[PDB]
């Protein structure tokens, strides 16, 4: 099987680099190196992220869309930087305005034949396709605009192979951006009519859960991308190792997607120990189960405790038991009988690699579909109405080629959108 | 807002045939009261059973008509023919457009709306405009122009949904709806290698807009009717529309007509304040025992009798 | 004379990978191939100093057959009968038996007329599914489905591993257990079914370890199952083929599904302590703690037990444990059956692995058997289904796979008939 990893934008860039980091060492690929691998399992696999020409050179199979040039030149002149193939480059050294309608209809929309013709140069790379990774940021132009424009063509040419989608989710508190709900609301919009598994994480869900779940002091952005790329890990290119029940992609999609909206998700890694001292190795596994249910550790911003649960998927990886994982799972269920939704049996969906995290014993990831993430759209589409009333930076979007209408049309869409979830949390 | 759900169906079994007789044909249908039917022994109510003799005046009467009041007095509505390929949508949505006998529903209608107008002329002021396309694949093409292909659905501003660059065409007379509808089946033709097997698979819309404003009075109205032959049951568009259906039935207050485009450019005329009739068709032979159920548990969707348990 | 078999799903080649493990175990034939008729049953001569499977693995991801390629035993099998589709596995029914595991189903059966050729005069197939799985329920079923026609003339005992009462994985799980069931139904000669969950509660109460890795339920299994082919289809005191079975075991044509139970669950470290009378052992068989299923006899009365046997056990011993059972009363049996008693006496006792944790006894007691209990079983894992149909739940996964609002609603009715039917033979006289 395989899946082309999709890096829209700066952020959804930025972050390429960090799941590149990592995923890499998560399979001995240096620089531009080859296969170091400590062992040989860390091989058989590989193909779904990379591709053989030299023999030494697995070059990573994403795409590096981005309008703005500074930014894919910072990822290129670094660490791993010179391992993508210049080809990946889609670069739009356009005016990469912080606006969704200057990176989905003016400006991204040239750059995106260009983009599209790669896509299918590695789709029609080798083997059988099974997806794409799309990483980004619902808060700016090359990342909610452009890069939820890729999609909506992506998912014209394969609306067979599947969707994943990491958004950057507007985080409450503090807004890096000031029309942020504008540029949100529309890629949204979009999110909820292509992809079919979204995985959304927050700035300051993660600073929290990494400045009180890891004593660290100074969480860098570095940092929470490592943190996040560690999920995004775990997800897929860990299913696609060994297991005593592994699934992939789609057991994961249709195993958590109870209805087509595509819903989304809210990632949970495992071991998220300080690291001296804390190294308790309390993990033989309730200790896992611990970590990943309880509130805080979600890298959403919403609180699971406020709403049911649909579908969760526990993909661990490292040797255990079917026993105390299959039975853990249970008592959880039962424990919070509350918020797990009734008219689904077993809602959790229990996945068990085996080789875990390099240097790691035990690790678990966790997907949870709650119907929580009700309380996050609901922010975003209210920061919108309130700044859509007065038609604040508007003129930034009409003036580029833009509708009254659109704008309604997208905040309404993921507005009804939760709605709907809540049609489940009662 | 009126009744919520105002969704009736009737269910039209076919006419047996002499050849059908001829093969010995085999039994599926028993009949009890106006409303119900038998299958393995299990009742199925509805609003209205019609057996195999039925004329297309009953079905008109039964399921057309006062829907067409309904149009003229301002209101939307939709009408659908569902059923298993051969089980006689066409039969009963069109029949043979120019035979009187013949005639289905959307002839009939067409004749009825314009003799209300020819009847009313005093400070009326008509104005019908028609449209026809196909939803295949989940895509959109226009009957009338075979130009636009894969056309999508929006909102106007004030939330009416219409497909975008679909014609719309003003008709004076039934001789000019019929021609609109044999301009359509034509257009349907080009580039498909199979009739029978298109059009089983593409649902056919025909929309009938009936706006008109007294001079005097000055209150203007405006209804639109849509007429749907859907793809054989034997289709993400049927699924939608059984999702539609049965939230409508439960009462619930969101409604899915997001699940597809049939559905979100029907959502004004389905549901709501509209009424709706939904044929759904069957054959009594011998082997499709099967299919019936389903088109009749389809049916059910809608708010029925419910059985004690 | 043989009785192939078709491994279907990860689990079911898990589970198989295990079960042909013992095997060679207990007949001297090293993962080389080489040993230095009687069994000829399961394994074919080719030549030549080898002997190779008997038998099939079919699934959609390569991971797990993938495996069976590299850990010795990698030896044992033909490269050839290990079918696989690169493509998706999907924890879904209609894609892995309608969609999808289509594709692969001509190829698959292929081997089963290739291997069912090969052969002299066969009995059947012995099948290895995991009831809510997608290419175990689904595949499969039309697996079953394209065998019953063409060869409707052998056995097709099927061994299932249907979904833990509570304890399930898969989210859907039960549309996927339906589903196979109301299509293999009427495909079917006999269904043996070994609980996964029920099994651990021996690998807990007796046997005691909460470190029970999949590798041993299958080891388990493994067990319950050599006693039934290997062995039986092996000389004895009192030989019982596989059509016997059916025969003795399924008073009405659903495809009937007994529940297996094994005696001597000893955990080694015990495996010194003084060896288990023919009476306890026989005993042990009445206890609804050690039945590898959890469909505790809480009402389901007996209607045919085929008591096998192994080791070293006298016909007396054996025709008076169960006479002495025949009386306990509070065992009741159907009404409509005077004696349901088929007892299968083997010579070869057990054979443990070397050093797993099963004891190892010199006799031992795999008695299956249909019992009105499954009532239940059926009855819990259809009400699950409900629930979820009920709201539609995961359906746009099978729906956009060829399946339709049919399948499911009318593989419903099926089952339920089969809640009545599993009543109806029992509970009244
Ligand atoms: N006894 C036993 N049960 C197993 C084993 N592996 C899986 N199971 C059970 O069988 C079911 C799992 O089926 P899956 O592995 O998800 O699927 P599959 O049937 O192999 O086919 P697919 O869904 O397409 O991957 C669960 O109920 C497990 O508890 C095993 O090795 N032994
Ligand atoms: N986790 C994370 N968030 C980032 C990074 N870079 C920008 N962001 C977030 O992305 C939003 C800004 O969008 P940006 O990425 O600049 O948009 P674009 O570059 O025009 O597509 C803010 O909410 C930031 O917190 C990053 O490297 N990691």
């Amino acid at each position: 099987r395989e899946i082309v990893h999709i890096q829209a934008g700066q952020c959804g860039n930025q972050i390429g680099a960090k799941f590149w980091e990592v995923i890499s060492d998560e399979h001995g690929i240096d620089p531009t190196g080859s296969y170091h691998g400590d062992s040989d399992l860390q091989l058989e696999r590989i193909n779904v992220y990379y591709n053989e020409a030299a023999g030494n050179k697995y070059v990573p199979r994403a795409i590096l869309v981005d309008l703005e040039p500074g930014t894919m030149d910072s990822v290129r002149s670094g660490p791993f930087g010179q391992i993508f193939r210049p080809d990946n480059f889609v670069f739009g050294q356009s005016g990469a305005g912080n606006n969704w309608a200057k990176g989905h209809y003016t400006e991204g929309a040239e750059l995106v034949d260009s983009v599209l013709d790669v896509v299918r140069k590695e789709s029609e790379s080798c083997d059988c396709l099974q997806g794409f990774q799309l990483t980004h940021s619902l808060g700016g132009g090359t990342g909610s605009g452009m890069g939820t424009l890729l999609i909506s063509k992506i998912r014209e040419e394969y609306p067979d192979r599947i969707m994943n989608t990491f958004s950057v989710v507007p985080s409450p508190k503090v807004s890096d951006t000031v029309v942020e709900p504008y540029n949100a609301t529309l890629s949204v919009h979009q999110l909820v009519e292509n992809t079919d598994e979204t995985y959304c994480i927050d700035n300051e869900a993660l600073y929290d859960i990494c400045f009180r779940t890891l004593k660290l002091t100074t969480p860098t952005y570095g940092d929470l991308n490592h943190l996040v790329s560690a999920t995004m890990s775990g997800v897929t290119t860990c299913l696609r190792f060994p297991g005593q029940l592994n699934a992939d992609l789609r057991k994961l999609a249709v195993n958590m997607v109870p209805f087509p909206r595509l819903h989304f998700f809210m990632p949970g890694f495992a071991p998220l120990t300080s690291r001296g001292s804390q190294q308790y190795r309390a993990l033989t596994v309730p200790e896992l189960t611990q970590q990943m249910f309880d509130a805080k550790n979600m890298m959403a911003a919403c609180d699971p405790r406020h709403g049911r649960y649909l579908t969760v998927a526990a993909v661990f990886r490292g040797r255990m038991s079917m026993k105390e994982v299959d039975e853990q799972m249970l008592n959880v269920q039962n424990k919070n009988s509350s918020y797990f939704v009734e008219w689904i049996p077993n809602n959790v969906k229990t996945a068990v690699c085996d080789i875990p995290p390099r240097g790691l014993k035990m690790s678990a990831t966790f997907i949870g579909n709650s119907t929580a993430i009700q309380e996050l759209f609901k922010r975003i589409s209210e920061q919108f109405t309130a700044m859509f009333r007065r038609k604040a930076f508007l003129h930034w979007y009409t003036g580029e080629g833009m509708d009254e209408m659109e704008f309604t049309e997208a905040e309404s869409n993921m507005n009804d959108l939760v709605s709907e979830y809540q049609q489940y949390q009662d | 807002d009126p009744a919520e759900c105002n969704i009736k169906v009737m269910c039209r079994f076919r006419p047996l045939n002499e050849s059908e007789v001829n093969r010995g044909d085999k039994y599926v249908a028993k009949f009890q009261g106006e409303d119900t039917v038998m299958i393995a022994s299990k009742p199925y109510a509805f609003d209205r059973v019609f057996q195999s003799s039925t004329s297309q005046e009953q079905v008109y009467n039964d399921c057309a008509k006062k829907i067409v009041k309904d149009v003229l007095e301002g209101y939307n509505g939709t009408i659908f023919a569902y059923g298993q390929t051969s089980s006689g949508k066409n039969h009963t949505m069109e029949g043979k457009l120019h035979d009187p006998e013949g005639m289905g529903i959307i002839p009939r209608i067409v004749q009825d709306i314009f003799n209300y107008i020819y009847s009313m002329d005093e400070n009326l002021e008509f104005h019908i405009k028609v449209s026809y396309f196909e939803i295949y694949l989940d895509k959109i093409r226009d009957l009338l122009d075979v130009s636009k292909t894969n056309l999508s659905v929006h909102e106007d501003k004030n939330r009416v949904p219409y497909v975008k660059g679909c014609t719309e065409r003003f008709v004076c007379s039934p001789d000019e709806v019929m021609d609109t509808i044999d301009e359509g089946k034509s257009n349907r033709h080009v580039a498909v290698t199979n009739m029978n097997e298109h059009s089983s698979r593409s649902h056919s819309i025909f929309l009938i807009n009936v706006k008109q404003e007294n001079t005097q009075t000055e209150q203007k109205l405006s209804g639109k009717l849509y007429l749907v032959d859907l793809a054989g049951s034997e289709n993400k568009s049927l699924s939608a529309l059984g999702n539609v259906i049965s939230a409508l039935a439960e009462g619930s207050t969101y409604v899915p007509y997001r699940d597809s485009k049939m559905t979100r450019i029907l959502q004004d005329s389905l549901g709501g304040n509209c009424r709706t009739t939904i044929v759904i068709c069957c054959s009594p032979s011998s082997y499709n025992e099967s299919e019936t159920k389903s088109t009749l548990l389809f049916g059910q969707r809608a708010k029925t009798i419910k059985n004690t348990v | 004379r043989e009785c192939i078999s078709i491994h279907v799903g990860q689990a079911g080649v898990q589970i198989g990978n295990a079960c042909w493990e013992l095997y060679c175990l207990e007949h001297g034939i090293q993962p080389d191939g080489q040993m230095p008729d009687s069994f000829n049953t399961f394994f074919s001569e080719t030549g030549a100093g080898k002997h190779v499977p008997r038998a099939v693995f079919v699934d959609l991801e390569p991971t797990v057959i993938d495996e069976v390629r590299t850990g010795t035993y990698r030896q044992l099998f033909h490269p050839e009968q290990l079918i696989t589709g690169k493509e998706d596995a999907a924890n879904n029914y209609a894609r892995g038996h309608y969609t999808i595991g289509k594709e692969i189903i001509d190829l698959v059966l292929d081997r089963i007329r290739k291997l069912a050729d090969q052969c002299t005069g066969l009995q059947g197939f012995s099948v290895f599914h995991s009831f809510g799985g997608g290419t175990g329920s689904g595949f499969t079923s039309l697996l079953m489905e394209r065998l019953s026609v063409d060869y409707g003339k052998k056995s097709k005992l099927e061994f299932s591993i249907y979904p833990a009462p509570q304890v399930s994985t898969a989210v859907v799980e039960p549309y996927n257990s339906i589903l196979t069931t109301h299509t293999t139904l009427e495909h079917s000669d006999c269904a043996f079914m070994v609980d996964n969950e029920a099994i651990y509660d021996i690998c807990r109460r007796n046997l005691d370890i909460e470190r029970p890795t999949y590798t041993n339920l299958n080891r388990l299994i493994g067990q319950i199952v050599s006693s039934i082919t290997a062995s039986l289809r092996f000389d004895g005191a009192l030989n019982v083929d596989l059509t016997e079975f059916q025969t003795n075991l399924v008073p009405y044509p659903r495809g009937h599904f007994p529940l297996a139970t094994y005696a001597p669950v000893i955990s080694a470290e015990k495996a010194y302590h003084e060896q288990l009378s023919v009476a306890e052992i026989t005993n042990a068989c009445f206890e609804p703690a050690n039945q590898m299923v959890k469909c505790d006899p809480r009402h389901g009365k007996y209607m045919a037990c085929c008591l096998l046997y192994r080791g070293d056990v006298v016909p007396k011993d054996v025709n008076a444990a169960i006479a002495t059972i025949k009386t306990k009363r509070t065992i009741q049996f159907v009404d409509w059956c005077p004696t349901g008693f088929k007892v299968g006496i083997n010579y070869e006792p057990p054979t443990v692995v070397p050093g797993g944790d099963l004891a190892k006894v010199q006799r031992a007691v795999c008695m299956l058997s249909n019992t009105t209990a499954i009532a239940e079983a059926w009855a819990r894992l259809d009400h699950k289904f409900d629930l979820m149909y009920a709201k539609r739940a995961f359906v746009h996964w099978y729906v956009g796979e060829g399946m339709e609002e049919g399948e499911f609603s009318e593989a419903r009715e099926d089952m339920a008939a089969l809640e009545k039917d599993y009543e109806e033979v029992g509970v009244d006289s």
